[PDB]
């Protein structure tokens, strides 16, 4: 793996991330190789002597790599507030041998929110409530994922025998034969797994 | 013909006007609100003077004395860009819309008292006061025509603007004058007309204030109501021994 | 990046239980008749002077008690469909869908339209359909007024719009300029957010 | 007395924090834009901050002493001590790039923080160093060599020499160094002469950037900037308003053909006629006027001007043309900068008024351009009637040899003139005018002292002088050694706030006895 | 996604500027800069190529593509096709934008350039908005879209992914 | 700011507090030493020194070098953008495009 591939796949899971409904899977092994990268590149850069071109360069390189990481773990705060009891749930029973969505520190960050929520509603109103209504589930309030959302993508490994609109039959045209390169307009619930594995690019 | 270049310079005046410097970015002033415009249904354009005469000096100044071939010649250009513009339509669209083009400037306006009879058939900038309207009534733009004998179809014929008619032909080519016009083959516009008086400040002294006749068509109709003050731009033409009524057609208002 | 977030409403029979809107939609009111008669809530009807409702007495109760009272057994309460879902404006919003003002018929057609499926009735797939060619024959020119408008007032487009629509047009007026400020040269500028702008203006 | 500036000057300043101090002025404004694109071209930080007088120069200077070290000053601080009076250290060094010729001689002779940028080539007589520090011929030394307040050469043109000789030179850059020395030429503070040799320098400079060729200059984009040597006409704005109001209006028209009275009226018909242009289009914007009447309209009009009286009617200036509709010429591009600058119904936020005159002079303000140009018509107009007014009633009174003008408080547009800039280019206009118009020989050679009502309040009037007219003027001005004499002399109590001592405030009180003693000292 | 997140991804493209200063070789993250020499090509990210310029250090070279036949050839492709074409580059709009307004002097008959492009994009629009609205009139429920550019997506999208999720929505509620 | 304060509830308040506090141990426990701060860096980079000018009176602003700007109205420095986009987007600055 060339430093340059470790950019592109960490451009890939920012773009990836942007356009999904749900909270995709977590991929804090480029993280970290992106910040310990910067961090030395950092230090490259402070040893080097003042009035070099290539300082400039670097600075430029560093700021522009910067502001991706910063957008994807953004994206990923976005998604873990706007939906925290559902992935927290989905946390709890989590089976051994499927991939972790939620890096230690993003759980540690949801479980904080989930308490300090759960707090301020609890003491500013069901305290002065009736006593048999006073338990709330957030489970059942908070939105949950839209998956049926539409979506843009582009194919990297061909995939044949697609089946659009599985449910329903009024569709003339039920199998699609994706080829390498080209990009479809589909929803998100039919080509989820493909996105999860790799084979799929949302752009 | 010379007919063809004007046109080919109208149509390249449209599609290679930018507005705008290389410090920020340059945008297409008319390619653009053509293709805006005809997506909304509204199917003019409001082109400006100075644009045309910095493009081009000798195009505005043919603008300015021989109205009517070059804004016949700039309104056909208007339409081939609006139709190449939006090519792939939906289905049903295909037929291209005609275009109607409107003037405006920032030129010094003239007075009623001062339409000499020398400037006939120019672009004319005068002020006033609506103080009349009429009806809004039909006017033919293509006709057909057949024989009352033979039967024989002249199709798409098409007749002048403004108050100008068409002279029907004589011999058959079934006696005299055999020709009648078809009531349903007709395509029509819609039809105006108002009556400008000289603002009240104009007027000279122990005088009452003059009028002229104003004429509008298609979306320039139902645009000023009695008693509204506007700047009309158009073109001085004719409708005793040798007199004839002389009326404006109008192309462009400014309500005020 | 828009800072403030809100909950989206829910289209579709499932409403959100933490959206503003569709906590506005509810509080529409549905013709309604008492099947089974309200003791001791007389004192609602102001011109009722015994203390109980009787039974059999018609209330326009809001959505959200319909909802809450009603029942498949039908013995509580019995929901009759508002004018604008029966066949006689069926009809006339299948003739032309265009020319029709769903600010006045209602703030919330397409949702109250789907709300309306939870009560049980013989008219249902016609309604869904409704609501759906509705949608289909309104879309169209949605399209156009949204892309097709820069510097203008939209006063006069929006005007015949219910929220989701005109929801749908913002969407499409921001799309529009966003493109528009990139080929002018306006969008390389670091500018503050409009919530800080509008903080200044108090 | 700096003899190098690449590297004397540039490398020095080029990893430390400058400060730039910019005078409110067309040329500073214009130094102050090529010295913004060098140092952003090459990653240097500074602070710019607008200073307008001598006071806010020294708060402003002790707001900055601790924040900064290098200094550097455009068009002030040069004619007198500025050591003394900053009292700074031996860290701190102070580039001065000013047009004022009577330099302080103990910046002259400094090696420790003043580093003058100002060209040793140029007309200036440096007394000896050992006569004046080492009793009575250092005294006349002094009265010989500061007895006048000439200016020098532009700023503008020294900051596009030195970007010259970085090989870091566009044609926004020669552009802003033309307008410069146009600015210097219209506030007539340099010779003719000395104009046409930096007009013969710059279109020098210009042949070499628009270096014109067949199929690459036809093969080049629209949009460029095209800068053009153009011999043109006299007269202000004459492309954006009608002709007839440019020839109205003017100066040079305007005063030769005394059109603030009737018979010059009736001249200015006649020489209408004779030129064959029909007064509709003549009164119409130049913009929609017939294209056949603006053939050879440059020839025609000098034809006719020879022959009623009037020559100098072609000068020689620049154009650009960045588009396919922006035109301007360089007197266009002063009138609206120097409009922007000073404004009264802007009189609020004044530091703004120098942010929107500096932001004018890019090629992405354009609107700010126009409104410039719009204010600089209606200044333009304003000085016309009140010079029009003030001879015709014949407030100007000889008093002695020097002339002497007061505007009343209840004429109109008097809050105009209040500024420096307008004032004096009201008193050269009127001058011009009044000297055009009387038939006194004795009269045609002497000064103007004009005045206006300054503050109302506090009773200040302020005051300003110009050398007297001649066909060959030195441009000298000796108004400021005598009005500090005067003020000396009568105990009075006025200022000198502003760069240029010719123009100073004083009391309604001493006006009085100031000009009485001025009048016995200029005896 | 807004244009200029977009234009981000378009400024990482080759382009090659001929320097005038002197520069050993650049070690970047994400490759190796090629050795500085004066009056000799190197290519470089674009984003480098605009930053050079602008700051007056070297002279950009129009890259293949950008020659009047050859744009004239694509324009008349476009026009005779009913699906999209290729693009000779994934980001011809913004390379186009960004060379031809921060270096004009060294591109030879940017104006015909900007006019064919222009041509291009307006074509290309109008094929996106028929796809649009045949998908919602038909109720479709998947679309082919080959050889489409993220700009030309960026313009609708957004305002189409909604409406499709709203006519979903009221497509399946009785199910 | 203390308007914003004013209309706040002391529950709400307690909550902002807490939420910033976690956002902040988030913060650090991205990478080595500080971490990466999310907040800054909300729009892609074009250049490293941008120009901007004052729009109130600020008092002194410092930069890591340890030496303060005066902050005046109507004032332009020639900053290096990662320290001014705060600023900017607070309101007390203002970016200056040529
Ligand atoms: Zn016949």
């Amino acid at each position: 793996l060339t430093p340059a591939e470790l950019i592109n796949k960490l451009e890939e899971a920012w773009l990836n991330e942007k356009f999904a409904p749900e909270l995709l899977e977590s991929k804090s092994e480029v993280v970290e190789c992106v910040m310990e990268q910067l961090n030395h590149m950092e230090q490259n850069l402070h040893r080097a002597k003042p009035g070099d071109l290539k300082i400039s360069f670097h600075h430029m390189e560093i700021e522009r790599i910067r502001y991706m990481l910063s957008s994807y773990l953004r994206s990923r705060m976005l998604k873990i507030e706007k939906f925290f009891p559902h992935i927290l749930e989905k946390e709890k029973s989590r089976g051994e041998g499927e991939p972790p969505h939620l890096s230690p520190e993003e759980f540690a960050f949801a479980k904080e929110y989930m308490t300090n929520t759960e707090t301020l509603l609890k003491s500013v109103a069901l305290r002065h409530m009736p006593p048999n209504l006073q338990t709330v589930d957030l489970l059942k309030s908070v939105p949950k994922p839209n998956l049926d959302s539409f979506v843009f993508l582009r194919v990297k490994e061909e995939q044949n025998n697609i089946l659009v609109e599985p449910e329903t039959d009024e569709q003339s045209e039920y199998a699609i034969d994706m080829e390498v390169g080209s990009q479809h307009l589909i929803r998100y619930r039919t080509i989820a797994p493909l996105v999860a594995s790799g084979a799929v690019k949302l752009i | 013909a010379k007919k063809s270049q004007l046109k080919k310079r109208f149509r390249e005046f449209l599609r290679q006007y930018r507005i705008g410097t290389d410090r920020t970015g340059f945008t297409f002033k008319y390619r653009d609100e053509l293709k805006r415009h005809y997506n909304l249904g509204e199917y003019w354009i409001e082109v400006e003077m100075e644009d045309l005469a910095s493009f081009d000096e000798d195009l505005a100044d043919y603008l300015y004395k021989q109205p009517t071939e070059h804004l016949q010649l700039l309104e056909e250009a208007a339409q081939e860009v609006a139709d190449e513009v939006t090519r792939p339509r939906p289905a049903g669209e295909e037929t291209i819309q005609e275009i109607q083009v409107m003037l405006r400037s920032d030129a010094n306006p003239a007075n009623i008292r001062s339409l000499k009879s020398e400037q006939m058939s120019h672009l004319v900038k005068i002020p006033g006061i609506i103080i009349a309207a009429t009806a809004v009534r039909a006017k033919a733009t293509k006709i057909s025509i057949q024989c009352r004998s033979c039967r024989n179809t002249i199709g798409n014929i098409a007749v002048r603007p403004g108050l100008e008619g068409y002279a029907m032909p004589r011999k058959c080519n079934c006696p005299l004058d055999p020709y009648f016009i078809i009531p349903d083959k007709c395509k029509c516009v819609d039809f105006q007309t108002l009556k400008l008086q000289e603002s009240p400040d104009a007027v000279p002294h122990g005088e009452l204030p003059r009028h002229m006749q104003l004429y509008c068509d298609r979306y320039l109709c139902d645009k000023v109501v009695p008693g509204n003050r506007v700047t009309i731009m158009g073109i001085y033409s004719i409708r005793g021994v040798g007199i004839r009524s002389s009326y404006i057609r109008v192309v462009g208002i400014q309500v005020d | 990046w828009e800072p403030y977030m809100p909950v989206e409403p829910g289209l579709g029979r499932e409403e959100n239980f933490l959206s503003l809107e569709d906590l506005l939609m509810s509080q529409e009111k549905l013709p309604c008749c008492i099947e089974s008669g309200f003791p001791r809530l007389g004192f609602l009807d102001k011109g009722g002077d015994s203390d109980s409702i009787p039974e059999g007495s018609k209330m326009e109760l809001p959505l959200w008690l319909a909802k809450g009272l009603y029942d498949n057994k039908r013995r509580v309460l019995s929901v009759e469909l508002p004018k604008i879902y029966r066949e006689g404006w069926r009809t006339v919003f299948s003739a032309d869908a265009n020319v029709v003002d769903l600010h006045k018929m209602g703030p919330h057609y397409y949702g109250f339209g789907s709300q309306l499926l939870n009560f049980d009735s013989p008219e249902n797939p016609e309604i869904a359909k409704t609501i759906l060619q509705t949608f289909v024959g309104r879309f169209r020119r949605i399209m156009d007024s949204s892309q097709n408008a820069y510097n203008e007032d939209t006063s006069g487009l929006v005007a015949r719009l219910d929220e989701l629509e005109r929801s749908l047009f913002r969407a499409g007026q921001r799309g529009l300029n966003a493109f528009q400020s990139w080929e002018r040269g306006k969008a390389a500028q670091i500018t503050a957010s409009n919530l800080v702008q509008n903080y200044k203006k108090r | 007395f700096v003899s190098d500036l690449r590297k004397e000057f540039f490398d020095v300043i080029v990893t430390e924090r400058v400060l730039l101090l910019v005078a409110p002025d067309v040329d500073a404004l214009c130094a102050c834009k090529i010295l913004q694109a060098l140092f952003q071209c090459d990653h240097v930080q500074y602070t710019l901050v607008p200073v307008s007088g001598w006071q806010e120069l020294e708060t402003l200077f002790l707001e900055h002493k601790e924040q900064f070290r290098y200094f550097v000053l455009i068009n002030c601080g040069a004619n007198i001590d500025l050591l003394e009076t900053l009292q700074p250290q031996e860290e701190a060094i102070f580039y001065i790039c000013d047009t004022h010729r009577p330099i302080d001689v103990v910046n002259i002779y400094n090696d420790s923080q003043v580093k003058l940028l100002i060209r040793q080539d140029d007309d200036l007589e440096i007394p000896a160093y050992d006569d004046i520090f080492n009793e009575a011929r250092r005294r006349e030394i002094i009265f010989d060599y500061e007895q006048y307040e000439y200016h020098g050469t532009s700023s503008a043109m020294m900051m596009f020499e030195l970007a010259w000789i970085m090989s870091k030179d566009s044609n926004d850059m020669l552009w802003w160094a033309i307008v410069g020395l146009t600015d210097q030429w219209v506030q007539d503070r340099i010779t003719q002469m000395k104009y046409v040799t930096d007009v013969g320098t710059l279109q020098r400079h210009v042949s070499r950037h628009n270096h014109r060729n067949e199929d690459e200059e036809n093969s080049l984009s629209i949009d460029c900037m095209r800068i053009a040597f153009e011999y043109d006409l006299r007269l202000s704005l004459y492309q954006h308003w009608s002709l007839y109001e440019s020839i109205c209006n003017s100066c040079y028209t305007s005063a030769t053909l005394k059109l603030w009275s009737l018979q010059g009226q009736k001249k200015l018909q006649e020489f209408l006629a004779d030129m064959g242009m029909p007064l509709k289009q003549v009164k119409q914007k130049f913009n929609s006027m017939d294209i056949s009447l603006k053939e050879n309209l440059r020839e025609m009009l000098e034809e006719s001007a020879n022959k009623f009286g009037m020559k100098d009617v072609r000068v020689q200036t620049f154009s650009v043309q960045f588009g396919f509709k922006n035109k301007f010429l360089a007197s266009d591009i002063v009138f609206a900068v120097l409009s922007l600058l000073e404004n009264t119904e802007r009189d609020e936020k004044g530091t703004d008024n120098f942010i929107k005159a500096l932001d004018s002079l890019s090629r992405s303000n354009l609107d700010k351009l126009h409104t410039g140009l719009e204010m600089g018509k209606k200044l333009l107009c304003a000085i016309q009637q009140t010079v029009a007014s003030c001879i015709c009633t014949n407030l100007i009174l000889s008093q002695g040899p020097f002339l002497y003008c007061y505007l009343m408080e209840g004429t109109p547009d008097v809050k105009m003139f209040s500024n420096p800039i307008s004032l004096c280019l009201l008193c050269k206009y009127l001058l011009k005018s009044f000297v055009c118009s009387t038939k006194n020989k004795r009269c045609k050679l002497l000064p103007l002292v004009l005045a206006a009502p300054l503050d109302a309040e506090k009773g200040t009037v302020i005051m300003v002088g110009i050398p007297p007219e001649a066909e060959s003027s030195d441009k000298k001005n000796f108004f400021g050694r005598a009005f500090e004499k005067a003020a000396e002399s009568t105990s009075s109590r006025t200022l000198h706030n502003h760069f240029d001592m010719s123009i100073i405030e004083l009391r309604t009180e001493d006006r009085s006895k100031f000009l009485d003693a001025l009048i016995s000292l200029l005896s | 996604m807004d244009a200029s997140e977009v234009e981000f991804l378009a400024e990482k493209e080759q382009v090659t500027v001929i320097p005038n200063f002197s520069l050993d070789k650049v070690y970047l993250i994400g490759g190796d800069l090629g050795p500085f020499n004066p009056s000799l090509p190197v290519e470089v990210p674009l984003w480098l190529a605009i930053n050079l310029k602008q700051r007056q250090k070297c002279r950009i070279v129009p890259p293949e593509w950008m020659d009047v036949e050859k744009l004239e050839a694509i324009r008349d492709q476009e026009r005779r096709e009913e699906t999209f074409t290729p693009m000779p580059s994934p980001y011809y709009m913004e390379l186009t934008k960004l060379l031809l307004n921060h270096a004009a002097d060294n591109i030879p008959k940017a104006d015909e350039i900007r006019t064919l492009v222009k041509d291009t994009w307006d074509t290309r629009i109008a094929k996106l908005r028929l796809s649009a609205d045949s998908f919602v009139k038909g109720q479709e429920a998947h679309a082919k879209l080959d050889n489409l550019t993220l700009m030309e997506i960026n313009t609708i999208g957004t305002f189409f992914t909604e409406s499709l999720n709203h006519m979903y929505k009221l497509r399946t509620s009785l199910q | 700011p203390s308007a914003l304060r004013f209309h706040m509830s002391t529950e709400e308040m307690d909550w902002f507090n807490q939420y910033k506090r976690s956002l902040a141990t988030y913060m650090r426990s991205l990478g080595g030493e500080e971490g990466l701060d999310i907040t800054q860096d909300m729009k892609p980079p074009k250049s490293l020194y941008i120009e901007v000018r004052c729009l109130r009176d600020y008092g002194e602003f410092e930069i890591d070098d340890g030496t303060t700007i005066l902050l005046k109205k109507n004032s332009q420095h020639f900053l290096p953008r990662w320290k001014c986009e705060q600023l900017i987007r607070q309101g007390v600055l203002e970016h200056v495009l040529s």
